[PDB]
């Protein structure tokens, strides 16, 4: 899940921080950190009504 | 036909499934159709020795998604035998720049008149002769679905303003009950301008009465959820 | 309709101290039968009698966000009213006001006016007592209007409580020993509250002596049935 | 004949909707064919114990993929008795360079006259003598078809234009439905001139009717799969 061809500019601040993070891993989505991949889910949260 | 029998409230002893709350039972509908729905009391009125149920019901349908509309309803006068005209290009505001398709549905065109749309937006509806009423006609701007109601009158004076359907509604005076056995009927109707993937709450309430004569009241709740084949 | 079973008193469902449990929606109105074959029976005599008595106690209450309002208007006559110095509001709050169609009034209309504002036509020909139940932002209260017979006036009824059983609508079936009784419950009733209701029910022997019995059963208030 | 049955609309029917699925029902039909379709509404109506159908059905014809054609289709007028002449080379508007295979199919051909046609894209059509009505015959310019229709006058005035039919049509009337056993029929025609791979959606809106005559809507959906050889 490290995806190969970026090489994104070495830094020391990322852009999302953890509670923005946290907080749309509830809310589907694919935060990516060379910055490799975590959480590889879809923007699926709800069946007909029922959320959970 | 739906058909679905009611909790009896017995002993209230209804082994929850643990996880899956959900109480109100769930409907299908699909827009533009009119279904028929029967509820059973059996199981809670039976027990109740008495004089079974009563057409002394009450309903309600409040809403849970709405998706508001794109395209607003419109509304018209004419007199009897006279030609009507009309614009449908004021009833879309687009916040985009886009086209403008309009199209009359043939499957829910008028029912005591025709109509010839225009090249624009405009469309004359000319009502069958020695008729006096009021007429409807479902238009497609651009995929939206909204509605015309146009007043026809009997060249006296005026007609009065109906109230613009609903989404969903239920007919006003369609329901029954058979207190011989206990069973509620009434009918489902789901308007063309209902939207895809909108989900509406419909609760019940129905009495029954005892053998002298006072009441029993119950309250049951049913999930609309608006599905669409396109 | 509940059926409950009483205890033949022999020192022979405790839950937390005695009392049995019943659970109930709020609106509904429905019905108990409890027998009490098991205690009377062995006590050969004439059976129960029509002396039951009720009393409501509420252990969890959730004290009312609205609250309530009387009216004395007269026959025929139109009625007007408000519904904004109901609702303290506290904290700032939209004061979006509602009509239940399921809980409206009985021998009448009304008319929700844009701020709070209802006029209320009484049906022609009518002298008595209405009720109607409004919904002030999900919180629910009554209102109840008298109209009178334009002669004087009309007294003042009670406001009905949360969980209620009916004035006179009991029965006893001394061949069976089964009490009928009815529970009412507001639809004002908070869910997630719990009341409790206390039963003194007289057996009487063949000479006309009494035995006395005691019991309780929580209701509690639940939402989605 | 294709049969099919309809949804319940009870609620078994995809898992209520849960599932959804109701993908429109499958119809393949070949360019010149004239096929029945039935559809039994029991499963649907049976339960609404009353009185069946009733002939109120109505039907509507849209392309989700059309192909347009290449050669255009043509109108022509001529008297009883009269011969008419006519040319096939503009009606084959060609964007490349190539030949004009001009061809009549015998198995198309007119049914009141005859057609001569001509070395270089001209035809000789000699009407039906003691006849007056309208003639239609399919050309077949490059393999690409095409219709071409006369109307022959009884001498007085004129006729008027027909409508010039569509690649997939249903009959005016020629619908039928038995409410003993509730069962709606009708005819499928596609024209010759539909092109192999188009597919063509087909909705239905059937109603019933009660023991007291109100109504009960329903509307489904098919897919006209126009594919060659069968």
């Amino acid at each position: 899940g490290l995806l190969s061809c970026i090489n994104m500019p070495e830094s020391c601040t990322p852009g999302w921080t953890f509670g923005e993070v946290t907080q749309l891993q509830a809310n589907g989505f694919v935060v990516s950190g060379s910055p490799y991949i975590y959480n590889d889910v879809t923007n699926y949260l709800r069946d007909e009504k029922n959320r959970p | 036909m739906y058909f679905f029998s009611v909790d009896p409230r017995n002993g209230a002893s209804k082994s929850g499934d643990v996880c899956g709350s959900c109480c109100c039972e769930s409907i299908s509908a699909r827009p533009g159709e009119v279904n028929g729905v029967m509820v059973s009391y059996a199981a809670w009125s039976a027990p109740l020795r008495g004089h079974g149920l009563t057409n002394k019901t009450t309903f309600e349908i409040d809403g849970v998604s709405v998706t508001p509309p794109k395209v607003s309803n419109a509304f018209g006068r004419t007199k009897v035998g006279v030609v009507f005209e009309g614009t449908l290009s004021d009833l879309f505001p687009n916040p985009e720049g886009e086209q403008v398709e309009y199209e009359i549905s043939e499957l829910n065109g008028p029912s005591n008149g025709v109509v010839e749309l225009g090249a624009n937006g405009a469309f004359t509806y000319t009502p069958g002769a020695l008729f006096t009423g009021v007429d409807r006609f479902w238009f497609s701007i651009n995929g939206n679905i909204g509605e015309y109601v146009i007043s026809v009158d009997p060249t006296t004076s005026e007609l009065p303003q109906p109230p613009f359907t609903t989404p969903v509604y239920v007919p006003a005076a369609r329901r029954s009950v058979d207190p011989r056995t206990h069973v509620l009927k009434f009918v489902l109707g789901v308007s063309p301008a209902a939207i895809p993937g909108d989900v509406y709450r419909l609760t019940v309430r129905q009495v029954a009465i005892d053998c002298d004569g006072n009441e029993f009241v119950h309250i049951s709740c049913y999930d609309i959820s608006i599905g669409s084949c396109g």
